[PDB]
């Protein structure tokens, strides 16, 4: 496996898997609409890249305790 | 200072009964409450309570240190009910963990005493003979310079 | 930024920060899942221990070398291994810091290319670049000719180079290297009575190996006296007690060297593929090659081989030519410290693969001119 | 030595402690939406005619795979650090905390005093 | 809610609810009919006294135990018993609490699949889970490696851990316990005219083992000892008078730990078994077995023994190696406190055998994933 089915996962996320639009196929308030949602759909995801930001700052702080009481101890 | 005094000030009937029980076993009636510290760490010892030694000598070393053997009654149910555990599971690690990460800003995996005192000011209390260097003697065990989360909770455990 | 030297390897991964001396985490590249039961619950059992965690734990895990021969059988234990070596032995993640592999010469080109897919696509690297074994331990001698033999763990390759021009027809790969010699030492230690069967005993095996074993300078004298005297007898503790007591096993491990047939191989030893490496080479430098002959690798470490060697080479050269063996004290690390002397220059800066080439040409970049 | 202002500091290190917590969570409630606001920018629905909404959906839709791509990256990246941690976090729990998980105990209570009822 | 931490044991039962110190109820587990005809009318006799009631009338019973050797030869009884305990001694229906019985290893299937039916059908529990004996008493000594030997009152048994996986084939298991030593005591005793032979005489002859006998930590001085000077003769006061002397019987009837061969059986002492499981594990877990020696179960409190055992292997096992052996003060409990500790965590809540899951699968269910 190496990984190959995790690559195709990927790959199949970013291009397959994700919320694959046809968007400018509609008329005025439902392109609107669909815009709007793509819109909302963007902010709340970037939202949550910069919780998974914050996250990775949580789990470096995390890292570097474990790492001094590793060190101290050992 | 103002925890178990007040508690005493609103004591309840759970504590009243082993209280009476204590002084029953000490006073027989119409009488200032005198409880020897001696007498008092023996009696809480013998009581079936918990049987740590350590309160009944810092108690011994503490009151009757006036000749008398006398204990007042704020300090006598302080002692008893502090004898007990009183505390709320002191919060929660990973939120204590938090609230020390936010409190420590150098984040090399410990925290100096820089940090420590500069939260202790914050809090805004006095200072008295267990500050400056009771900190200092308690957190340094093994003595390595600095006073981690870890070496906070062995400082003052069970933070409320 | 910097960049990041990695070297994998096979017995041993060596990583670090280009423009150091030696590497900054060196350790085996094993990969073990655990083969009992396990009874206790929330003890916090992982499902494979990789690196040097398994060589504490070996008691209970059935250890498995991700590497062959040079070349890699397992894709997903490598993949494993890389990602352990630069998240917890490191810590700085990849995604802002450019790699060099290193690769035996004469490899299946489909490794190769793998391996620089998976840096690509799954530690998404900036650029990385795949340099060949011997030219780094040439750079780390600060020679710019020679012929160099690299006997490693997993196969031993002796690549000649002049003025900086390589030979590509000069080059000599044999399959014999360290993990042959382990194998062959457990198999001559049975004629005393210790019996190692498990893969976690190979390692107890490997230590003896290390500690013990040298390589004489003359072979039948030595059988000769180890026959008659017990002067060479030494012995060892293993990790429970039971010393046992090392004989002619102990120079006659790591004689298969010089004479492959001991393991059924019907090549001719590492004194003598030199030489024919060398003759191959054009009439007019060969003096240079001679008198430059470079030494690297783990394995060329064995006590009393720099002797042994250039005995057997000025044996078989003409008798005019002077015959010299480059043998650093660093020889262990000596292809790392290369590794990170060629980062570290700034006229190769502009060599390394770049992300957007790949994304133009496929994984297949790696044989056009970004060698 | 007093056992007297023990209470008062710890309530006081608590105080302190959560005002600095709701502090670093508005803050970074604040940091998350002007990023948010640099990164997609606000809607226009301002006399647009069709095309101009025909258009400007085009472009976020573009946006939209290009972040979309972004964030299951930095998903898959969450997903790998937090296992990762999560494992971490328990190998120092049994490497420290191991011998203390028998020792959580509520003891010596009800036989203390059930022994002459016999 | 609580769970119910169980043990039926071979001797004594230990019950009680999971996250205390000490079991709640400790009991014989005897069932005794009474045999004579009896006169009085109206006097309420009952048809059987069980558990320690039985300890009291054992003048005019026919005591007979349940459980022989780890395995249950008589259902009807061991269900009687249960019912007892859960009944009259926790006064808890056990319609609302799971609970955790323990099992010696190596036991017949059969005798594990009519417990969890009988569980599940008569008493109606809500979940129940079989835990081997000697996980529980290495979770009571806070480790989490080392080779525990339970020398209980049916079976002595010594499972070896490392590190939380269990090796499943290096588990001795040996009948030898200490109802064996009882009845040798009983038998030894006749050399000096004291004669036991009813079964409730037994219970004397227990109680005489329990409180003179020690384990000599070298027989053959003290069998000299004993038959030269009078320094040992400890007396002892029947239920009626008579006072009994105990020569060189107070070491002899422990000794047969030591040497099988007393009472006619063919192993290896408890001093061997111990060693010869340690030498089948692996090679590189063998320093942390010889350090974590644990003792546990009721025979192993004899006065003496933890001297004896470590003197033995000291001298079996090599000279380097630490022989370190654990014997908690608390050692006749070790099993159960190591019960309520697993049935108190919350990584193990998951674990039970729920109800509608037998409903699906049958009683074979314990078998399966749900060990
Ligand atoms: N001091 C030593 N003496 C003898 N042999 C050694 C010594 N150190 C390492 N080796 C052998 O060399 C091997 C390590 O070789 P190494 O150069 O790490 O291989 P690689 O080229 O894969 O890094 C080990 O397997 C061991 O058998
Ligand atoms: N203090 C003691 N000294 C010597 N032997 C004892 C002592 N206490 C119990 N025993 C022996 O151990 C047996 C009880 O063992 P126990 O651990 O209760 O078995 P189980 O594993 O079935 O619970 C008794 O039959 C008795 O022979
Ligand atoms: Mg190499
Ligand atoms: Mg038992």
């Amino acid at each position: 496996g190496k990984r190959q089915t995790e690559r195709e996962k990927k790959k199949k996320i970013l291009a397959e898997r994700r919320k694959v639009l046809a968007i400018d196929h509609l008329n005025e308030d439902q392109l609107r609409e669909k815009a709007k949602e793509l819109w909302q759909s963007i902010y709340n995801l970037e939202a949550e890249k910069f919780d998974l930001q914050e996250k990775f700052k949580q789990q470096k702080y995390e890292i570097n305790v474990l790492r001094n009481r590793i060190n101290d101890n050992q | 200072d103002d925890i178990y005094k007040a508690a005493v000030e609103q004591l309840t009937e759970e504590q009243k009964n082993e209280f009476k029980a204590a002084f029953d076993i000490f006073v027989l009636g119409a009488e200032d409450g005198c409880i020897s510290t001696k007498e008092l760490g023996k009696v809480m010892r013998m009581l079936g309570q918990n049987p740590t030694p350590e309160e009944l000598q810092e108690m011994i070393d503490e009151v009757d240190e006036d000749g008398s053997g006398t204990v007042d009654f704020d300090e006598f149910l302080v002692m008893m009910v502090r004898c007990m555990k009183d505390d709320s599971k002191g919060k929660s690690e990973e939120e204590l963990s938090d609230l020390f990460r936010m409190f420590d800003k150098n984040a090399d995996g410990y925290i100096d005493l820089d940090e420590l005192k500069m939260m202790l000011q914050a809090t805004g209390e006095t200072i008295t003979e267990d500050d400056i260097e009771e900190l200092m003697k308690d957190g340094d065990k093994n003595n390595d310079g600095r006073i981690d989360y870890d070496e906070f909770l062995e400082f003052m455990k069970g933070v409320e | 930024t910097t960049a990041l030297v990695c070297d994998n390897g096979s017995g041993l991964v060596k990583a670090g920060f280009a423009g150091d001396d030696a590497p900054r985490a060196v350790f085996p590249s094993i990969v073990g899942r655990p083969r009992h039961q396990g009874v206790m619950v929330g003890m916090g059992q992982k499902d494979s221990y990789v690196g040097d965690e398994a060589q504490s734990k070996r008691g209970i895990l059935t250890l498995k070398y991700p590497i062959e021969h040079g070349i890699i059988t397992n894709w997903d234990d490598m993949e494993k291994i890389w990602h352990h070596t630069f998240y917890n032995e490191l810590r700085v993640a990849p995604e802002e810091h450019p790699t060099l592999l290193t690769e035996a010469p004469l490899n299946p080109k489909a490794n190769r290319e793998k391996m620089t897919q998976i840096m690509f696509e799954t530690f998404n690297v900036p650029a990385m670049y795949v340099a060949i074994q011997a030219v780094l331990s040439l750079y780390a001698s600060g020679r710019t000719t020679g012929i160099v033999l690299d006997s490693g763990d997993g196969v031993t390759h002796n690549v000649p180079i002049y003025e900086g021009y390589a030979l590509p027809h000069a080059i000599m790969r044999l399959d014999l290297a360290g993990r042959d010699l382990t194998d062959y030492l457990m198999k001559i230690l049975t004629e005393r009575g210790y019996s190692f069967v498990t893969t976690a005993e190979r390692e107890i095996v490997r230590d003896i190996k290390e500690k013990l074993c040298y390589v004489a300078l003359d072979f039948e004298n030595e059988m000769a006296t180890a026959a008659s005297s017990s002067s060479l007898e030494k012995s060892y503790e293993l990790p429970d007690g039971q010393v046992i007591t090392i004989g002619n096993e102990r120079f006659r491990c790591p004689e298969t060297l010089f004479q492959p047939s001991f393991i059924g191989m019907e090549s001719a030893g590492i004194h003598e593929t030199t030489y024919n490496s060398i003759m191959k080479c054009d009439i007019d430098i060969r003096k240079d090659l001679y008198a430059n002959n470079v030494l690297s690798g783990g394995t060329t470490m064995y006590p009393g081989i720099a002797d042994r060697m250039q005995k057997e080479i000025t044996a078989l050269a003409p008798s005019t030519m002077k015959i010299k063996i480059i043998a650093p004290p660093e020889r262990k690390y000596s292809v790392w410290i290369g590794g990170s002397i060629l980062a570290s220059l700034s006229t190769f800066q502009q060599m390394w693969i770049s992300k957007q080439e790949y994304d133009e040409a496929g994984p297949s970049i790696v044989h056009r001119k970004c060698f | 030595i007093s056992a007297s202002r023990k209470l008062q500091l710890k309530t006081l290190m608590l105080q302190i402690a959560k005002q600095e917590m709701e502090r670093e969570a508005e803050e970074r409630r604040g940091e998350k939406g002007r990023v948010l606001r640099t990164r997609c920018q606000p809607l226009e629905l301002d006399g647009l005619g069709f095309e101009e909404l025909q258009d400007l959906c085009r472009q976020l839709h573009a946006r939209v795979d290009k972040v979309d791509e972004e964030r299951y990256d930095v998903e898959a990246k969450v997903t790998k650090n937090i296992t990762e941690i999560a494992d971490l976090t328990q190998k120092i729990y049994d490497l420290r905390g191991k011998f203390k998980r028998p020792t959580l105990r509520r003891v010596r209570i009800s036989a203390d005093a059930m022994m002459q009822a016999l």
